[PDB]
RNA sequence: AGUCUCCCACCAAUUCGUAUGCGGAAAACGUAAUGAGAUUUAAAAAUAAAUCAACUCAUUAAGGAGGAUGCCGGUAUUCUGCUUCUUGACCUGGUACCUCUAGGGUACUGGUGUUCGGUACUGGAUUCCGAUGGAAUCU
């Protein structure tokens, strides 16, 4: 397991026995918490929303806006083999052990759609034993033997222990407090993600979120939709924009049938491994900007050479800034 | 001369009128919807007040013009959110003194643009 | 000062526009006016 | 219900970078222990002023290790060490340095000499350009 992560001296000293989340010094302001489960967390913002909830995150045609939830509290833990060997096949039969023989298929592992079912207690390891129920649970296989599981924190330990009667034979990461993860719910939802993110080069991933981000009808989507490439600091944008996405208004449903056939596997999966390994994304921080100098970037913007342009967003750098890994 | 020094010394004194109304009242207002537009404009103001403090024109690059857009990009929101103050009915001095303060800023600003035109650039 | 500049302000725009009141959701109020107290 | 406070934009640092008995994002907020005072006072009117309660004020960093008071290796109490770390007051005089244009910025070193900082976005519709970009019009 891991500890709390080294900050602020003075707001460290008060998370002795319940965390914090990324956001929570931004929540705290705008809501009403609660502690359970050795966290900190969001129970309900400090207005009304019985109504807004239902017409802008519901099942109805009348949304115009999205709901997003900062759902850090659910761990990640991801599981590994270690024979060296791309075929696995023995977390295969942790997998089929631990929930019902649900999550080891053809259709979640080799299509790498995600599973969502109920996660059991396995204990066979002298004559008899039995099972008990534990919880909801979410299984996503990759490479045939590298799996992340996200789980509810109250059953993050129990299952988390069984793991480790076997770690002579895999490898485990708590990395729960390295990776964070948001929610979002909605008709414009992807929309809205879609005004705050640009990439470094051109991948094929980002043509498909580009012209997928026009549906505003997410039930017409087939199974699987992943998303997955390299983003740039945020904050370069200084304001969210469009996509410029109005000029293309003739989507219809045979191009939807392309993407069951025109799958980025190869650009997903080495996109995908810089998440499953603690040094990678430590070089992701690499080089950091402070805002003072992102500052002065975007004032040194004032007197460029084309001089008939007038841009808000500063450049990019080709080596000497980072490059932010992302999963949908 | 009259080309210029004439308007400088009326953004001088535009300039000292917003910084007393903003040191008189930051804090009972804080947190209200205008500052996001009020500081900017005195952002603004300052970033041009600030070029041209000099016997002579030391004026390598004359690129306020990018500056200056002040008065096509983000000059509705200040007109559209100064009047509001006036609608909802709490406070009607900072409104009428807000707007007579904007009208001044946009008209120095034009008398400051038209008769400039060495953009040939 | 001078409404002059005001009426060519307004010259874009209409005679007499009426504004709408902010809706309540984007709506605050006037908190005190002297500066904070630290703790004894 | 009110002549009352705080929150509802951000800050790796001209922004309360505030480890301060404990809780709290903060509060003219809550609560624990020891101890002391009321126009003769830190202070109230010319809350209390036999006792207990009430008003106000002063002191007290967390963790972990070692020894002992008491009762069956333990816990409540008591004295002595250790670990936790982002080169951070303001103003100003010197030397060295810099990819900055005779002036600016950075390192090492001297002097007691009540509100002010930077960065940022309007809702909707139509149009134009060999584009994960740029431009114009109306409401």
């Amino acid at each position: 397991l891991a500890p709390i992560p080294k900050g602020r001296v003075k707001y460290t000293k008060r998370q002795k026995h319940f965390a914090w989340l990324p956001t929570h010094i931004w929540n705290a302001k705008r809501s009403h918490m609660m502690k359970r489960w050795g966290y900190q967390m969001v129970w309900a913002p400090t207005q009304k929303c019985f109504k807004l909830t239902h017409r802008l995150g519901g099942d109805t045609c009348s949304s115009d806006g999205a709901l997003c939830m900062d759902s850090s509290y659910i761990g990640t833990i991801i599981v590994k083999d270690k024979s060296n060997d791309s075929e696995g096949d023995f977390l295969k039969s942790i997998i089929g052990k631990l929930t019902a023989e649900r999550a080891n298929l053809r259709k979640y592992r080799e299509g790498q759609v995600l599973f969502q079912g109920l996660i059991y207690s396995f204990n066979e390891e002298n004559g008899e034993d039995s099972t008990k129920p534990l919880g909801p649970c979410d299984v996503f296989w990759v490479q045939k033997d590298t799996a992340i599981i996200r789980l509810h924190p109250s059953i993050y330990t129990q299952v988390f222990n069984i793991l480790l009667q076997h770690k002579e034979k895999l490898t485990v990461q708590d990395c729960r407090y390295s990776l964070a993860s948001v929610t979002l719910k909605g008709a414009k939802a992807l929309e809205s993600l879609a005004s705050c993110l640009r990439s470094t080069e051109y991948s094929k991933s980002f043509e498909q979120f580009k012209m997928v981000s026009m549906i505003t009808d997410h039930n017409a989507l087939p199974q699987r939709c992943t998303f997955a490439f390299e983003a740039i600091d945020p904050r370069h944008l200084a304001a969210p924009k469009k996509l410029n996405d109005s000029q293309r208004k003739t989507v219809n449903s045979d191009d939807i049938l392309s993407l069951h056939e025109n799958y980025p596997q190869d650009e997903i999966n080495a996109v995908f491994n810089e998440l499953c390994d603690p040094e990678s994304r430590t070089q992701s921080y690499n080089n950091q900007n402070t805002l003072k100098e992102i500052s002065a970037r975007r004032y040194k913007l004032l007197t460029a050479t084309p001089n008939s342009i007038n841009k808000t967003t500063v450049p990019f750098k080709e080596s000497d800034d980072p490059s932010i890994p992302l999963v949908i | 001369m009259d080309e210029m020094d004439n308007v400088i010394r009326s953004l001088e004194q535009e300039y000292r009128l917003i910084l007393l109304l903003n040191h008189r009242n930051k804090n009972q207002h804080r947190a209200a919807s205008w500052y996001g537009s009020f500081n900017e404009m005195k952002r603004n103001c300052g970033q041009i007040i600030t070029l041209f403090s000099r016997l002579k024109d030391v004026e390598w690059v004359k690129l306020h013009r990018l500056l200056q857009r002040a008065l096509f990009r983000q000059l509705k929101r200040w007109y559209w959110q100064f009047n509001g103050v006036i609608a909802l009915g709490q406070f009607v001095t900072l409104g009428c003194t807000l707007v007579t303060l904007l009208a001044n800023v946009r008209a120095l600003y034009m008398r400051l643009w038209e008769i400039n035109e060495t953009e040939f650039i | 000062k001078q409404l002059q500049l005001a009426m060519h302000n307004s010259k874009a725009a209409s005679s007499t526009r009426i504004f709408q009141a902010l809706p309540r959701k984007l709506r605050r109020r006037t908190a005190s006016h002297n500066v904070r107290r630290i703790p004894k």
